[PDB]
């Protein structure tokens, strides 16, 4: 179970806050009104935090504060809403049998005891809030029945704790309060118990054909990978939006629309330009760098391959009701040998064609696509990129 | 003592002596909430009794 | 054959020694550091009523899709904050919301194990929800979708272990994919319009990749702690990083097949809960469990922000794809454009 992890991680935490040797001093305050022991600063513990984890911002050390002191490791003393501000407030742990890793799952009846003993044990005052007031009435308005015991062992525990020393039932009533405020917590924070529904609940021959595999598992170094991505990163590193943008022109930041609107215009910016000329895949990612490179290749009386290309990815976008359709039509133009259209194959790829194309499939001209395709980025690309319209494009 | 198995057992304790004591209270109780039914009453008292003890055996544990 | 299954292995550490001789960052301090960021809010959605657990950007680049889990999905305009759709699915915990390339069709489902599509566009004056056509189904609460670029088949995922393409019109299925065990919780496209791949990873600690042209399970990696929750492409086409539940993000290679450094830090603590790269490819983007963000240095490994803006836990997030700003699915009952 995944939380029970996390929770793991912070118990890990608060052990080492409590540590015997280093930890938070648990200290007894002495004042003018009374004599409190046992407690703490909320600047102290912001204290350790920055020490022993190196949390460079006292914001960032301050909201991990946050959340742990929201999940029941500590609390303060005089309030139901669980919330570390780093000022002089006195502070205290929870019991391991109170923490929140333990599986605990409250109830209403529970609630009920908890009411009635709370209301009971003073009787100075309704020593209580509104929301917790609201929520005896609803109690007492759905329990008619039971209650009686309920009063019983309310008081039968006010007896059994009163009866050890005045300092017990004091720490031990503040404990047993807290750790019921973080269960049932006030209208506002967060609960901090709930979980999304996701989480909720011949051998030897393949073998070694395996092993094989992963020996002529073809790779390279880290150090090529390195390259390739900083490379990588570089040859638009210059284009980060977030980083280094030169088109200052930001429609979130700055107001604009004109970067956008640039960018919806056909005619292609320099950056556009010099962009295109890193690989003819981003091109015809390109609409633009499409019809340019298109535009060239028929002035040259060589717009057959791309137009090849084009043919098979916008066969790849249709659904079953046009892929019989198309690829038979597909053939009897470009791969049916006597159309005008003339793709040329080799020994393997016009025999796979022609064992495919019987069938339409999603995956039909596989070889012969791979096989126009490097001699397109083998051969068009680089004379385009070198060709004298790519350059007066690029100039200006 | 704020602390672990200190606080452990004295929470562990304070726990099963209300659970006890509230056992006590409804053995006295038996007659003298004679406020409602008997076999409503029958099945409070059963199903405490079996809790309660259910709770010891496993205190024992 | 054990001992020879063992040598080979060993002869894998070897070629793994000869490859990496020295480290992807041993390298990496290199490139010079990066300096200051300020990035803050720019924008706010008040429209939901409860938690938010999905969200797309469109092709246009402006506009913003979110699901919720009560019910309600919905169409902004983060730039003009004026609502421009509205639609309210029958079932609850929408788990899953995809955006058309056009701008056709939205896909949004889970826990009620049909995937309906809505046409998008200003068609019907009546209702986003009425023209439901059930397109996928699978029996049990499904992930998420990936329109896959023709914007008439779309992937999805649920509790069941396996994955597959589903028609638009039809519900004909196309292919499928059962190399797993668990409830798969990731998918995305490959960046590259070479071999229309993508990964599948789950519950199962481990990750792995279809080849969709057959449905082989040809890679396969484990490494995580605990059930994956996303993962992303590296936006080259050329690897995939990614965090889970252990906080513990980590970035893996398609070509050497190996690990290429650990991504954690014992502050954060909580759970990884989406990732997302910038167009540089140059940060990384996580929303995370203790309710901050973090970006951190693909390179150097250092964190370089921790912006605190919502009040409860990260859901999941995106980069837009101009490569402008970015949003947080949040557990807060609102949105927030970050830039």
């Amino acid at each position: 179970s995944p939380n029970m992890l996390v929770y793991r991680k912070m118990e890990d935490v608060i052990a080492r806050m409590q540590d015997e040797k280093n930890g938070i001093p648990i200290r007894t305050v002495k004042s003018f009104l009374s004599k409190i022991p046992s407690v703490f600063s909320g600047s102290d513990i912001v204290q350790w935090l920055i020490k022993n984890l190196t949390i460079e911002d006292p914001v960032e050390a301050l909201h991990l504060g946050t959340l742990m002191a929201a999940h029941g490791y500590f609390f303060p003393i005089s309030d139901h809403v669980l919330t570390l501000k780093d000022d002089g407030t006195f502070y205290r742990f929870q019991t391991p049998y109170f923490w929140p890793s333990n599986c605990w799952e409250p109830e209403n009846t529970d609630y009920a005891v908890y009411l009635c003993k709370r209301t009971m044990q003073n009787k100075a005052r309704l020593e209580l809030a509104d929301y917790e007031a609201e929520s005896l009435a609803r109690l007492q308005r759905a329990f008619a029945r039971k209650w009686e015991f309920i009063f019983m062992q309310a008081e039968a525990q006010a007896k059994v704790d009163k009866k050890r020393d005045k300092i017990e039932r004091k720490i031990l009533d503040s404990q047993e309060r807290a750790f019921w405020d973080v269960h049932r917590p006030v209208p506002g924070c967060v609960n901090t118990t709930e979980v999304d529904i996701k989480k909720s609940s011949d051998e030897l021959q393949q073998q070694i054909k395996y092993w094989q595999i992963q020996l002529d598992r073809h790779r390279l170094k880290m150090s090529k990978v390195a390259d390739s991505l900083l490379s990588y990163t570089e040859q638009y590193l210059e284009y980060d939006p977030f980083l280094l943008p030169p088109d200052p022109s930001n429609p979130w930041l700055s107001d604009d629309t004109t970067f956008w609107e640039l960018e919806a215009s056909k005619e292609p910016s320099q950056q556009r330009v010099k962009r295109w000329g890193f690989g003819m895949d981003e091109a015809l990612k390109d609409p633009v760098g499409r019809e340019q490179f298109l535009k060239f290749l028929e002035s040259e009386f060589s717009s057959e391959n791309l137009r090849f290309w084009l043919a098979v990815e916008d066969l790849k976008k249709r659904p079953i009701k046009e892929v019989p359709s198309r690829v038979q039509e597909i053939w009897q133009e470009f791969l049916a040998p006597g159309a005008p259209s003339a793709i040329n194959l080799d020994s393997k790829s016009y025999d796979k064609t022609t064992q495919n194309v019987k069938e339409p499939g999603r995956y039909t001209f596989e070889d012969a696509q791979e096989h126009i395709y490097k001699l397109m980025k083998s051969d068009s690309y680089p004379r385009f990129i070198r060709s004298s319209a790519y350059q007066e494009l690029l100039q200006a | 003592a704020w602390s672990e198995h200190s606080l452990d057992p004295e929470d562990i304790r304070d726990e099963l002596k209300k659970l006890y004591a509230q056992l006590e209270i409804y053995k006295r109780k038996k007659m003298i909430t004679n406020n409602p039914h008997l076999q409503k009453k029958r099945c409070s008292k059963k199903g405490l009794g079996r809790s309660i003890m259910r709770r010891i055996t496993e205190i024992p544990e | 054959l054990k001992s020879e299954a063992e040598s080979l292995k060993g002869k894998l550490e070897e070629e793994r020694a000869k490859l990496h001789d020295v480290e992807l960052h041993q390298v990496a301090e290199r490139v010079e550091a990066l300096g200051q960021f300020v990035m803050k809010t720019r924008r706010t959605l008040k429209g939901h009523g409860n938690k938010v657990l999905c969200m797309d950007w469109c092709k246009d680049k402006r506009r913003i899709v979110s699901s919720s889990q009560d019910g309600k999905v919905i169409v902004w305009d983060s730039f003009t904050t004026n609502k421009e759709h509205a639609v309210t699915m029958p079932c609850t915990w929408v788990m899953a919301c995809a955006y058309a390339p056009s701008g056709c069709a939205i896909a949004c489902g889970g826990l009620d194990n049909k995937c309906s599509v809505y046409p998008l566009t200003f068609d019907k004056n009546e209702n986003m929800a009425a023209k439901k056509k059930s397109v996928a189904m699978h029996t049990n609460y499904l992930s998420a979708c990936s329109f896959t670029n023709s914007d008439m088949q779309i992937l999805t995922a649920s509790g069941d272990g396996t994955c597959a393409l589903w028609d638009v019109e039809s519900g004909q299925l196309l292919q499928s994919f059962h190399g797993h065990g668990a409830d798969v919780l990731c998918l995305d496209l490959a960046p590259s319009e070479t071999g229309n791949t993508f990964v599948s990873g789950g519950c199962d600690k481990k990750a792995m990749v279809w080849d969709m042209r057959s449905g082989q399970c040809v890679q396969a990696f484990e490494t995580h702690e605990s059930d994956i929750n996303s993962v992303r492409y590296y936006p080259s086409g050329d690897a995939f990083a990614s965090g889970s539940d252990d906080a513990t993000c980590r970035l893996y290679d398609l070509r050497a097949d190996r690990e290429v450094a650990i991504y954690s830090k014992e502050s954060i603590i909580f759970g990884a809960s989406s990732v997302d790269f910038s167009l540089s490819g140059r940060l990384l983007f996580a929303g995370y469990n203790d309710y901050t963000i973090n970006v951190w240095d693909v390179l150097k490994g250092s964190r370089v922000s921790i912006l605190f803006g919502h009040e409860n836990r990260v859901s999941t997030l995106r980069v837009s794809p101009d490569g402008t700003a970015f949003c947080s699915g949040s557990w807060d009952h609102t949105l927030r454009v970050w830039a």
